[PDB]
């Protein structure tokens, strides 16, 4: 051990830089590291599965987020093809002022990004209507993700 | 110590035994294939002469032959050239109308639809059209009727059967000694004067005999069938004086020292013929006439048989100083014993003139009527740019062959060779902090632009209209060359080329010839970029030929060899470590420089010269001048230029200019195709064809010759070989296509 | 010698090529001046923290309290919205 | 280091320790082959790992082998 | 105002933190 | 004669004595940079480096940044040169972190070119870097404000 | 029963100018290597290094920064000229250690006080798959 990486001697032994790459690399590689067991493995293996859905539920999460509070979810049920869906709001100190210009659509205050991922559609098709009920969602998926 | 003829007789057979035995000049070869590799092999030490022998007696003959070989092909290619010229061309057609017909010396065969390809080239002409230039050559030779292109036709093929015995005699029969070859005083002397100097007076003697009076005829409009014979003008010296006064002296004021009489045939005037758009031709024939008396005169400086002249050894011998040692002692040992140190030193030379030549040519038209032949422009600066490259980077590999075999400090040393391998590392770290100078500070400026210029700010790009970077330096160098008739050249009537030159706009019918050409920051930032490349492929291959002895990493590479794939996964891993592969490099980084070059020409070309001229005098370019706002930007070099003209050669189909739409996708296929040698690796590929071996040997059809894949420097050499054809030839495809049709 | 077992940082070059060695050539009350106005920041720890935390809140200030005389994206779109394609 | 293992398979031929560019390879008196002789790699602290001993075994397959394993300053062929 | 206040907390403040925490992490000795 | 000899007489250390490197203007005037008096206070060395160093920074900043053109506020672009001195400070703080401990003495060689025993630079050492990085800072943020406080009278404001 | 000469500094070193390619921080901090041998006479050399010197004659000192360069030109040296040689490696404490050839005997040479290391005693395909050294920290081809 005695440093980066603490689960592989052999890198962390290693006097160029080629320490750090590998021990980016062969961070989830468990089987390789010292002192590995089978119990540890399927042990690692199960924690790092629970990581995962927690990034699966905050990244939807932020999703809601921002397409109830920068979006146009309330505007575009009702007019659903009319209505070009925004993503978020770009703030962006490098904008010149004609980018500011031509980014503002959708019907917004501020430059904004036009969603196509086709979560309005989702969202609108299974009962979502208004900003409120997608905060709603935000946050259930925020305490699931912390649970 | 006496210069004098040394051959011998008989050395090697003529016999076809040795036909018959493939492989016979290499000891290992020599014996058959086990395997495939061997097919490989055997092309690629076919003429490696120096590995098949150790006696430079035998090497030098085999080259020498080499050459014959060479020139015999040379001949029979420009025989060719005039034969087609003469029987399937509408020559005589561009002779009467040389600004509406279009070249053409090449007609298919109707076999399978492909006589679509022969196309209206005017004069009642069906053929493909031409860009080699040949037309204008012919015309400023004087020659007008087929029967010439013929003779001169037959001519080469003698001349090409004069060679390929010469190259047979100086092997077989009468075959020269090693002293023979190491006379080198006697053979510059030879090849300044007698091959360089009576070259240009012969020239010279036709241009002012044939060239000029039959030129003359033409320019003034008389029908060429209706012009006197060339020979004509050798008999009555009368129909030379009607043209060129002086003609009616006789070598008088030649011998009388009353030269200013000759004024009449032999001027400096400089600039272009406005009839023709190309350089006056008295011009011309009084250029070679000067550089013939230069050349004859340079052929006498080194010594022979008589005393008096120099000795290369002792000129080297005396140049040395305080900080280089004894600096140029040794050179003349290390030139007359390596073959590949003279190769590298004679391609690096003559790979930079054949870019001079390609500069020279479009900024000086030597022939009338090719200024307005943008084709014909396009294509011959192009192909020499791509030539001056390739002979560079062969340069580069054969001063790294020359280090790793014919170097050696206990037999024949140099003080300054030494001197620059002991610091090999300060060298090549200083290019490399030079190259990334450079590639931040042109290149980066170029992104900059893009993101000014997408993020709605184009005050805040590098622009002639807003943050300048003018090049003064150039602009300040062609503004006093503008001025330089008259001041500092008194004999010069105009200018030396019409892009110096404000104002004197030449055009020939209707198209432009030749105007001055505009600098600006778009200029600047394209120079920088050539800066650029040309440091990083020097960077490459310099220090390909300096760590080829020896490194840090590997201390006895010059033992693995010049051509050696790597030396093992070892150190953190050795690929590519062979000057070899410094050489496969630096062809890719040549190809990435020669391109930008080229790109750069044709979009100034097309933006800021060519176009169509008014009555009135009203110049529209081919392109709007979109190159001082369009080409500051990546973007716009993907859109303003490469977007913009590939519609001639995507919409070629049904035309006579489908076959360059065709060649467009077949290079973008082998181009791709390089990619998978070059990046992949032959252990995948033999273990795949031991599975289609075991196919093969489960039907009795498996071959004796076991199949093996490429070798890691073969499948080297292959990607970079695709690469190279793919790229180039997608390239060409398009320029020709373009050219052709906005031309 | 050049080689000596004994000292090794004169066989292997270990030496100083352009140090002085010499005296301070800053006179005093200067050099006190700026060793007690520099005190605090030669904490290389504190100074750290001071100057993340501190920085941070900098740019936290001159970001927050932007203007639109000097940003776009503050000031904002001061034109009519365009029409999409089909759309809003 | 990187580990190099001689396997009984060798005949003796001393071409691996021929090669090697940093003196590992050594050879030992042994009763197998006929020559007598079998080759050991006891200074694999200065392996660099170039398998030119590999490169040169007669035997199929191989008796040296190359496992490339922990990088050190010697096995990288550093000279800085 | 809350885009002009996280916008440089997450793009100059955080990846500022970040690399120079992750190269003290990287580069200590036991 | 010759001009290039071996570093300090020695032919197989890394490196040559040419012009550049080892001459009577070259050897004194680098003798006398702050970084290379290694018998001083590395607060004062830093203050001076930091002095030089802020008061250059400001000049690209200002006639080169994006206000550049609005005089209005233009000249308070030493801001950015400011910040590049603090984020250049934590590079500075950060990097005698990683290399020097507390408790350990001096890296910096202990000996003369000429062989003689030398005490060696304090600069790296844990402390006296950290005074380097305190000076730099103090003398950055110093020079960025002196720099700004001249303004007019110079043809490139 | 073979006795390795001991190290003498002060041993005169091949004429040489200098060159780029010598020794760095590496030799000052963690370790660097000398080799030394007799010669004939005063002779040229390719140096593993940069350019070329002149071989002294009589005793010869030359210092690198890698073993492999001191094998490489002792094998040259034993090659082209007919010189028998020795190095070491110097750690900055001043300790030397002595290298090749370790018996005596260069290592192409039986010599039977030599000991097997890393022997394996069964066909190289005997190993065993992988699995069976699984969570252990064993490798196939150690046992
Ligand atoms: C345009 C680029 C290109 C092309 C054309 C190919 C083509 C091919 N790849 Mg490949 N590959 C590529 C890029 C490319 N690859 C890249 C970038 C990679 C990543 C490194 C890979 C990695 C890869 C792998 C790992 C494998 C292949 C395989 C194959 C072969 C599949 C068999 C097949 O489809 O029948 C033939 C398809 C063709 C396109 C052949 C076209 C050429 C014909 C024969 C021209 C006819 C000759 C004609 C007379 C012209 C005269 C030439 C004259 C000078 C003599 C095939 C020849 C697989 C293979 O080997 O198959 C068994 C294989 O396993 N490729
Ligand atoms: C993975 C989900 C996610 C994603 C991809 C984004 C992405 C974005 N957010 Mg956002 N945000 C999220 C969740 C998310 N957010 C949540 C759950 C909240 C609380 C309801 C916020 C509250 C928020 C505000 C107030 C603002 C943004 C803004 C922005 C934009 C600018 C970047 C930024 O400021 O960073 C994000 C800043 C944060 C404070 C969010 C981080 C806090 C949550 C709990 C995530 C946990 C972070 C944790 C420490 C590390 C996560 C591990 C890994 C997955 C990254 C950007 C497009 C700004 C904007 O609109 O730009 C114009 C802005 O003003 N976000
Ligand atoms: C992803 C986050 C991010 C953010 C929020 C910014 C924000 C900004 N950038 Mg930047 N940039 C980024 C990423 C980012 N950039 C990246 C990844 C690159 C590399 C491609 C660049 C390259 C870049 C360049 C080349 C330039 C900018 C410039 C700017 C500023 C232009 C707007 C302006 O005029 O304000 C105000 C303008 C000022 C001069 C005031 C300066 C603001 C104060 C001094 C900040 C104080 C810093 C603080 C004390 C310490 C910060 C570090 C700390 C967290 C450790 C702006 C504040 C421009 C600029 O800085 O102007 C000189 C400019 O030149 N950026
Ligand atoms: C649920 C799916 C899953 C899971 C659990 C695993 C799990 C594992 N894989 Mg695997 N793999 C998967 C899918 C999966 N893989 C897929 C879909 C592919 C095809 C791409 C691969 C291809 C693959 C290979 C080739 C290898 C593994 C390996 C491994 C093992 C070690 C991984 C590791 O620690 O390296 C750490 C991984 C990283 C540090 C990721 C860094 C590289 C990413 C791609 C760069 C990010 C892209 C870019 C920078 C970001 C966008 C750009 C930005 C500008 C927007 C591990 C047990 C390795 C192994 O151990 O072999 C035995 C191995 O070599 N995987
Ligand atoms: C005035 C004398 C003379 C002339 C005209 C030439 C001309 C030439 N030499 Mg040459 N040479 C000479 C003297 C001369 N040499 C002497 C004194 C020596 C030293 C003894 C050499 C040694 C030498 C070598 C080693 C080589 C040449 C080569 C060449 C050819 C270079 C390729 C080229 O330029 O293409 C241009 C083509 C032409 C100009 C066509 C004209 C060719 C005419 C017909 C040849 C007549 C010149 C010839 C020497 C006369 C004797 C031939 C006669 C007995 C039948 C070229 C034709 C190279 C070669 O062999 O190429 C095949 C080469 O390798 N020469
Ligand atoms: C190798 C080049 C070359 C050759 C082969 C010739 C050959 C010839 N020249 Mg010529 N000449 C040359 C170069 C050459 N010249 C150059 C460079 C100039 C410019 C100074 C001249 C200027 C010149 C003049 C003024 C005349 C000739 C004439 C002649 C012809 C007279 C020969 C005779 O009968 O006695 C002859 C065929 C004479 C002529 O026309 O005879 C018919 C004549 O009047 N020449
Ligand atoms: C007067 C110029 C000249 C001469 C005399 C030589 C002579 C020599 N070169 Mg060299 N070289 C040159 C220029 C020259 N080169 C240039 C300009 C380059 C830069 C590309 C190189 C780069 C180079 C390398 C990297 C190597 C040599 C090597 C050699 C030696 C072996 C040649 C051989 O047998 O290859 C055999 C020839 C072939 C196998 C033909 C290959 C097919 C070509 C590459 C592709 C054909 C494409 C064609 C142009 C158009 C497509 C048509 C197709 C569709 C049918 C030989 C003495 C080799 C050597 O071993 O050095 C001692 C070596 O590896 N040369
Ligand atoms: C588009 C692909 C690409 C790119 C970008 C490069 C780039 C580079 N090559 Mg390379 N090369 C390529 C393809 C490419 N190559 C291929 C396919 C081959 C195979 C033949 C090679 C073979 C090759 C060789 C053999 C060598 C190089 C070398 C170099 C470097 C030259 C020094 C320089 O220009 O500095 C400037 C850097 C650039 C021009 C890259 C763009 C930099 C941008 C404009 C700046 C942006 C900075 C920004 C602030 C980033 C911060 C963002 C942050 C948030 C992450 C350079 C970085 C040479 C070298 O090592 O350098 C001396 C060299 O020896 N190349
Ligand atoms: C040619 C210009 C180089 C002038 C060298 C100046 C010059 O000619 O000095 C001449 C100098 C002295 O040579 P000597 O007095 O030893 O000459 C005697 C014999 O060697 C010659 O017969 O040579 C050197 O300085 C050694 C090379 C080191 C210098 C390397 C610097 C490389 C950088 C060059 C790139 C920047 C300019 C690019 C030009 C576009
Ligand atoms: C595809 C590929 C191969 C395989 C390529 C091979 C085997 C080329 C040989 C193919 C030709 C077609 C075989 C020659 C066939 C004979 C001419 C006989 C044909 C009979 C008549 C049709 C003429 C490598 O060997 C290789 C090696 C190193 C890096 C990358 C690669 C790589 O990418
Ligand atoms: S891999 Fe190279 S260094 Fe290692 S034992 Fe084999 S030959 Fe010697
Ligand atoms: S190369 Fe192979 S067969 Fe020869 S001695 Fe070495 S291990 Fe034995």
């Amino acid at each position: 051990a005695l440093r980066f990486p603490r689960f592989s001697q052999g890198l962390a032994q290693d006097p160029t830089t080629r320490r750090i790459w590998f021990g980016i690399a062969t961070a989830h590689d468990f089987e390789s590291h010292d002192d590995i067991t089978e119990g540890r493995l399927y042990q690692n293996i199960f924690a790092s599965h629970f990581g995962q859905l927690a990034i699966i539920f905050l990244w939807t999460s932020g999703n809601l987020f921002h397409v109830a509070w920068q979006g146009n979810f309330e505007a575009w049920v009702q007019d659903p093809l009319h209505v070009r869906p925004i993503a978020h709001a770009i703030w962006d100190p490098h904008f010149g002022q004609p980018a500011v210009e031509a980014f503002t659509r959708g019907g917004a205050l501020g430059p904004v990004n036009i969603a196509y991922s086709g979560v309005y559609q989702w969202w609108y098709t299974i009962g979502l209507r208004t900003n409120e009920d997608l905060y709603t969602g935000a946050i259930f998926l925020l305490f699931l993700s912390f649970i | 110590p006496e210069v004098k003829i040394l051959v011998d007789r008989d050395p090697i057979k003529t016999s076809f035994e040795q036909w018959a035995k493939p492989g016979h000049f290499s000891r290992t070869i020599a014996k058959g294939p086990d395997t495939t590799t061997w097919i490989w092999n055997l092309h690629a030490d076919a003429h490696d002469f120096d590995s098949h022998t150790s006696d430079l007696e035998e090497i030098s003959r085999k080259v020498f032959s080499a050459h014959f070989g060479q020139l015999s092909i040379i001949f029979l290619w420009l025989s060719g050239m005039y034969f087609h010229g003469a029987r399937f061309s509408n020559y005589e057609a561009w002779l009467n109308d040389p600004t509406h017909i279009r070249p053409s010396a090449q007609v298919v065969w109707p076999i399978v639809g492909q006589e679509i390809l022969n196309g209206d080239v005017g004069g009642g002409f069906r053929g493909i059209q031409i860009t080699s230039g040949f037309f204008q050559i012919w015309r400023a030779s004087g020659i007008t009727s087929e029967l010439q292109l013929y003779c001169t036709a037959i001519g080469a093929l003698v001349f090409a059967a004069l060679m390929l015995f010469a190259g047979w005699f100086h092997y077989h029969k009468a075959a020269p000694k090693l002293v023979w070859f190491q006379d080198v005083e006697s053979m510059l002397n030879h090849h300044l004067a007698g091959l360089l100097g009576l070259g240009s007076l012969s020239w010279a003697g036709h241009q002012v005999h044939v060239s000029l009076p039959i030129n003359q005829f033409l320019n003034a409009g008389v029908d060429p069938k209706e012009i006197p014979l060339p020979h004509e003008f050798i008999l009555n010296r009368d129909l030379l004086a009607q043209l060129y006064p002086s003609f009616a002296e006789g070598a008088t004021p030649f011998f009388t020292l009353n030269w200013s009489k000759y004024a009449d045939f032999l001027t400096f005037r400089g600039g272009l013929d406005p009839l023709t758009g190309g350089l006056w031709l008295t011009d011309i024939a009084h250029h070679h006439l000067a550089i013939a008396i230069l050349f004859l005169i340079a052929g006498h400086m080194y010594r022979t048989n008589w005393g008096i002249g120099h000795g290369i050894k002792d000129i080297l011998e005396a140049h040395k100083g305080p900080f280089t040692g004894q600096g140029h002692k040794g050179l003349y040992e290390i030139l007359t014993t390596s073959w590949h140190a003279q190769l590298s030193i004679n391609l690096a030379m003559l790979g930079s003139l054949t870019i001079i030549v390609a500069h020279h040519m479009y900024a000086m038209p030597p022939y009338p009527y090719l200024a307005t032949d943008y084709g014909t422009q396009l294509s011959l600066f192009t192909h020499h740019m791509w030539i001056g490259g390739f002979l560079i980077v062969g340069a580069a590999a054969h001063a790294a062959i020359f280090m790793v075999r014919d170097y050696d400090p206990t037999t024949r040393y140099n003080d300054l060779l030494d001197r620059v391998l002991r610091h090999r590392d300060a060298i090549i770290s200083h290019l490399n902090w030079v190259c990334i100078f450079l590639g931040f500070h042109s290149f980066g400026l170029y992104i900059h632009n893009d993101t000014m210029s997408a993020l709605g700010r184009p005050q805040d790009m590098f622009s002639d209209t807003a943050i300048q970077l003018q090049p003064v330096f150039a602009q300040w160098i062609q503004n006093t060359h503008a001025l330089a008739p008259g001041t500092t050249a008194p004999g010069a009537t105009t200018s030396t080329s019409l892009t110096w030159g404000g104002g004197d706009l030449v055009s020939v019918g209707g198209k432009v010839a030749l105007l001055p050409i505009p600098l600006g920051t778009a200029d600047f930032l394209v120079h920088h970029i050539h800066a650029f490349t040309i440091h990083v492929t020097v960077l490459i291959l310099l220090k390909g030929v300096l760590f080829a002895r020896s490194s840090r990493l590997i201390p006895d590479k010059a033992n693995l060899g010049f051509r050696f794939p790597c030396d093992g996964p070892g150190r953190g891993g050795t690929c590519q470590v062979s000057a070899w592969d410094h050489v496969f490099l630096g062809l890719f980084w040549m190809y990435n420089a020669i391109s930008v070059v080229i790109f750069h020409f044709s979009w100034k070309m097309q933006s800021d010269v060519w176009g169509s001229i008014n009555d009135q005098g009203v110049v529209t370019h081919i392109t709007g001048g979109n190159f001082a706002q369009s080409s500051i930007t990546i973007n716009g070099w993907l859109r303003d230029f490469l977007w913009a003209q590939a519609s001639q050669v995507i919409q070629s189909y049904g035309s006579s200019l489908s076959a360059y739409g065709l060649f467009f996708l077949g290079a973008h296929f082998v181009w791709a195709f390089s990619l998978m040698f070059l990046f992949s690796g032959r252990g995948y590929w033999q273990e795949l064809i031991e599975s289609i071996v075991w196919a093969h040997n489960k039907l009795k059809v498996a071959p004796a010759t076991q199949p093996r894949a490429l070798s890691i420097v073969q499948g080297r050499a292959v990607g970079v070989t695709h690469y190279l054809l793919g790229g180039i030839a997608t390239t060409w495809a398009f320029f020709l296509a373009r050219i052709i049709a906005v031309g | 010698v050049y080689f000596d077992l004994e000292d090794l940082g004169n066989t292997t070059g270990q030496w100083d090529l352009y140090g002085s060695d010499a005296p301070s050539p800053y006179n005093s009350l200067q050099s006190k001046f700026f060793e007690t106005f520099a005190a605090p920041f030669t904490k290389r720890g504190l100074l750290l923290k001071f100057l993340i935390l501190g920085g941070g809140s900098t740019l936290a200030y001159f970001s927050a309290t932007a203007s639109g005389d000097i940003l776009p994206i503050k000031k904002g779109p001061q034109l009519p919205p365009q029409l999409g394609p089909r759309l809003g | 280091s990187h580990s190099v293992k001689i396997y009984d398979t060798c005949i003796g031929c001393t071409q691996c320790v021929r090669a090697c560019p940093t003196d590992v390879l050594e050879m030992i008196p042994w009763g197998g082959c006929k020559a007598k002789q079998i080759a050991s790699a006891p200074r694999t602290e200065d392996c660099v790992g170039c398998k030119r001993c590999e490169s040169a075994c007669p035997t199929d397959f191989l008796s040296v082998r190359v496992y490339l394993w922990h990088e050190t300053t010697r096995s990288m062929g550093l000279a800085y | 105002n809350l885009p002009s206040l996280f916008v440089p907390l997450v793009g100059l403040l955080f990846p500022a933190v970040a690399m120079a925490s992750l190269f003290l992490h990287v580069e200590k000795r036991l | 004669y010759q001009v290039v000899q071996p570093i300090n007489g020695d032919p197989f250390i890394g490196s040559l004595e040419t012009p550049v490197t080892s001459s009577p203007l070259v050897a004194w005037y680098l003798s006398n940079l702050p970084g290379y008096r290694t018998a001083v206070n590395p607060l004062l060395r830093g203050i001076e480096v930091g002095l030089a160093h802020g008061f250059l920074l400001v000049g690209p900043f200002v006639k080169a940044g994006p206000l550049r053109n609005t005089e209005i506020a233009g000249q308070a672009g030493s801001l950015a040169a400011g910040g590049l001195v603090v984020i250049l400070s934590i590079c500075l703080t950060i990097y005698g972190i990683s290399s020097f401990n507390e408790g350990d003495p001096s890296t910096a060689p202990s000996l003369t070119l000429t062989g003689r025993k030398k005490q060696p630079d304090q600069l790296q050492t844990a402390d006296g870097w950290a005074k380097f990085t305190g000076g730099f800072f103090f003398g950055g943020i110093s020079g960025v404000i002196w720099a700004f406080f001249l303004l007019y009278v110079l043809d490139l404001p | 029963g073979f006795t390795p000469p001991e190290l003498d500094p002060n041993t005169p070193s091949p004429i040489f100018g200098g060159s780029t390619g010598g020794l760095l921080r590496k030799a000052q901090v963690e370790e660097f290597y000398v080799i030394t041998w007799e010669s004939p006479k005063e002779q040229i050399f390719e140096m593993p290094t940069g350019g070329a010197a002149i071989m002294r004659e009589g005793p010869n000192l030359l210092k690198l920064a890698r073993k492999e360069q001191c094998l490489a030109l002792g094998t040259r040296l034993r090659s082209k000229y007919k010189i028998k040689y020795q190095f070491y490696r110097v750690f900055p404490s001043g300790e030397v250690q002595y290298l090749h050839p370790k018996d005596g005997v260069y290592p192409e040479k039986v010599n039977p006080g030599r000991q097997g290391v890393g022997v394996n005693f069964r066909s190289i395909g005997k190993n065993v798959s992988p699995i069976e050294v699984k969570f252990t920290g064993k490798q196939p081809y150690d046992l």
